[PDB]
């Protein structure tokens, strides 16, 4: 055929081993990104998972040809033939390409010499939560990515027009977040081997507290009004009182282990550790009402109350 | 172009006639192989499994007379694909269970 | 042959007729939200380049002569770690027809 001639010229005489323009100039790519979805949020390990159609472009004077095609659109058997920018993902903890049923990767060649190459990436991203107000908390995850090797003198990228074609949000799996929206950079790091351009995509994710309020502040809530009726209890009943109080206060502690354990190990306390610690407070101070009582009731059926609605007053609006 | 013609010459030249299988100065002074550590990351320190998760550019560098050239003033950085071509020091990590 | 031009390249469009035997519906994982599905994902397609005529009218080969073919690159949109089963040998088969098919 008259393609096949062309791509046996092209790969005639190329070294896959040269970037374009070696010692020459600089090799501008222009990278792109279909962020197919965002996976799920892992907190606990501070890392995400995302799934892109990861798209970068360049000028390859090698591979130029002209003839009535004008565009030679090529599956993934002609990627390990040509030159292909060693970009790699800064803070992936781990990522892989799709190769069933063939490798997905896609190759274009225009007579010019543009290149095309995009290519189906999952990558296992590190976003590093800060749940100091949690499950509050709102975050900024990143993305960066540059040439592995190829300093700042050798390989220039830049965000085309189209910076990033997010896909409907619909259906992401993001359940504890929403995806408000994304925000992209260009800057220079310097490192031990050279100065290297970085890309960096924002995706910046607000936190949904409906789950949690179900799951541990619903819980929560309802254990502390289980204190505050030992008060209606008649106080001569001394082992209903304490088997209120002990199995109200018990009980505080498994919810807040569990509570705790949705969270990593982290040395600090957060606002859904402040939460549990003070309904801890009311329920041993329920407790320990009566243990003076026994050793003044009607107050603590108006302070306990009030406390708590005041209390949960200022956690919520801050 | 004439650079992308002079370079492709002197990369040609030196990997043609190289054994992968000789180290630097085969049969003589021990190479001297230099190593740079960058840590990325530790990921997790694990009592259960007693081990540690650490991600980093190790970096190391030598002297290889075979692969010196002159010809061209500029540092050549090559396809990663290349190792494979080289004699690169067989560094291993005596405590990774897996990496 | 070249195996990187799909076939009647510039001349047509090439129609991969596909079809799909569940050998067994996996389980579903409503935590991640995906399922399993293990399928014998058959497509056939037309290529007048691999014509032939001998004492046989259908070369039943194995997975050897695929890679050495154009084959469509199919991909699954909404896909999440396939595997390509390969115990013992590479769980595939190519048919060559007469025809072409
Ligand atoms: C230490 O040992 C380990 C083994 O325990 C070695 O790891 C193996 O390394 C080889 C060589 O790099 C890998 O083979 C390559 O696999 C490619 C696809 O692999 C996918 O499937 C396998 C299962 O079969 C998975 O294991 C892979 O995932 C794992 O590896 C990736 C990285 O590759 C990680 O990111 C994952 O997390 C997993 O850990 C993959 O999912 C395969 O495409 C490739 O073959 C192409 O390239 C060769 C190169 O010459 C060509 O000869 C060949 O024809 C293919 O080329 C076609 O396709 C490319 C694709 O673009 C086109 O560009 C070409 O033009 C052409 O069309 C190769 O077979 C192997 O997968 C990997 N893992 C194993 C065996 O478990 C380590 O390398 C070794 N060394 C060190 C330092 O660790
Ligand atoms: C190809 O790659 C080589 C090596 O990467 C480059 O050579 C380097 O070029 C830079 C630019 O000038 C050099 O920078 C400075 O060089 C000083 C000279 O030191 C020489 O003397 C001893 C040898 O015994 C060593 O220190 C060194 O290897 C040199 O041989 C250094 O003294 C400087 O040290 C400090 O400078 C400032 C101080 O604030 C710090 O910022 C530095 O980090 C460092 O601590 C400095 O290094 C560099 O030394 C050169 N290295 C070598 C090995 O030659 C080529 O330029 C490059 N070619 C290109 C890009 O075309
Ligand atoms: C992703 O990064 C790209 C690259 O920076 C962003 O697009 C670029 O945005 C700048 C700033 O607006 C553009 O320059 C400006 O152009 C306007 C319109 O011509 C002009 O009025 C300004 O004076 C300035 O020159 C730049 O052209 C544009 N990139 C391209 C290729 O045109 C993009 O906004 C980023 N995505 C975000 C922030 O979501
Ligand atoms: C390719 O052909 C066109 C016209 O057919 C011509 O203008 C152009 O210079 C040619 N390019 C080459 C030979 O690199
Ligand atoms: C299970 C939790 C027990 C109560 C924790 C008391 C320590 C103080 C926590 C609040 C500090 C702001
Ligand atoms: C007793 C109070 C329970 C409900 C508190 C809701 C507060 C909402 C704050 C919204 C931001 C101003
Ligand atoms: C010292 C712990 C509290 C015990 C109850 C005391 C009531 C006066
Ligand atoms: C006698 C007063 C009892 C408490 C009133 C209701 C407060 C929730
Ligand atoms: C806790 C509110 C119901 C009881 C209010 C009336 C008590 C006399
Ligand atoms: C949003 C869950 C807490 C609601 C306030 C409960 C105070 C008694």
């Amino acid at each position: 055929g008259d393609v096949t001639v062309i791509l046996n010229n092209l790969l005639e005489g190329y070294d896959n081993k040269l970037r374009p323009d070696i010692g020459v100039k600089p090799t501008l790519i222009h990278t792109d990104m279909y962020v197919n979805s965002i996976g799920p949020v892992n907190a606990i390990n501070m890392e995400y998972t995302i799934d892109i159609f990861f798209a970068q472009t360049w000028y390859d004077r090698r591979l130029k040809f002209n003839s009535t095609i004008k565009v030679l659109r090529l599956n993934s058997n002609m990627v390990g033939k040509i030159w292909i920018p060693d970009t790699f993902f800064r803070n992936s903890k781990k990522a892989d390409a799709h190769w069933i049923t063939t490798p997905n990767r896609m190759l274009r060649i225009w007579n010019d010499g543009r290149v095309l190459y995009t290519l189906r990436l999952t990558i296992d991203a590190e976003c590093q939560l800060q749940l100091h107000n949690f499950p509050m908390d709102e975050h900024s995850c990143p993305l960066e990515f540059s040439s592995y090797g190829y300093p700042r003198e050798e390989i220039v990228y830049q965000w085309k027009r189209s910076s990033v074609e997010v896909g409907d949000t619909r259906s992401w799996r993001l359940y504890q977040f929403s995806f408000v929206g994304l925000r992209n950079t260009t800057e220079v790091v310097k490192t031990t081997s050279g100065d290297y351009v970085v890309m960096s995509v924002y995706f910046d994710l607000s936190r949904r507290m409906g789950y949690f309020t179900i799951q541990t502040y619903i819980p929560c809530t309802l254990i502390v009004v289980l204190s505050w009726v030992s008060f209606w209890i008649n106080k001569d009943a001394v082992p209903a009182r304490t088997s209120l109080g002990i199995t109200t206060v018990l009980t505080m502690t498994t919810l807040s282990t569990i509570a705790r354990k949705s969270l990593p190990k982290v040395s600090y306390v957060t606002a859904m550790d402040l939460f549990v610690s003070v309904c801890f407070i009311f329920v041993f101070s329920a407790l320990v009402e009566y243990g003076t009582l026994h050793y003044m009731d009607s107050y603590a059926r108006i302070f306990f109350p009030t406390a708590f609605c005041l209390f949960n007053l200022v956690y919520w609006v801050s | 172009p004439s650079n992308m013609s002079l370079v492709k010459e002197t990369v040609d030249r030196l990997l043609k006639g190289y054994d992968i299988r000789l180290r630097p100065d085969f049969g003589g002074p021990p190479v001297a192989v230099g190593m740079n550590i960058d840590i990325a990351s530790i990921d997790m320190v694990s009592e259960v499994n007693m081990d540690y998760t650490l991600t980093m550019y190790f970096q190391q560098a030598w002297r290889d007379k075979r692969l010196s050239y002159n010809v061209i003033p500029l540092n050549l950085t090559l396809d990663n694909r290349v190792a494979d071509q080289l004699w690169v020091p067989d560094t291993y990590f005596l405590n990774d269970k897996k990496s | 042959y070249d195996n990187r031009l799909r076939p009647g390249l510039g001349e047509r469009v090439t129609e991969v007729k596909t079809d799909i035997f569940v050998t067994s519906f996996g389980p579903v994982s409503d935590h991640d939200m995906e399922y399993t599905i293990d399928v014998f994902f058959r497509q056939s397609w037309k290529d007048e380049r691999l014509k032939f005529k001998g004492p046989m009218t259908v070369l039943r080969l194995n997975n050897l002569m695929a890679s050495k073919i154009w084959t469509p690159d199919t991909f699954f949109h909404n896909g999440k770690k396939s595997v390509a089963h390969n115990m013992t040998m590479p769980n595939k088969l190519l048919r060559i027809t007469e025809d072409g098919t």
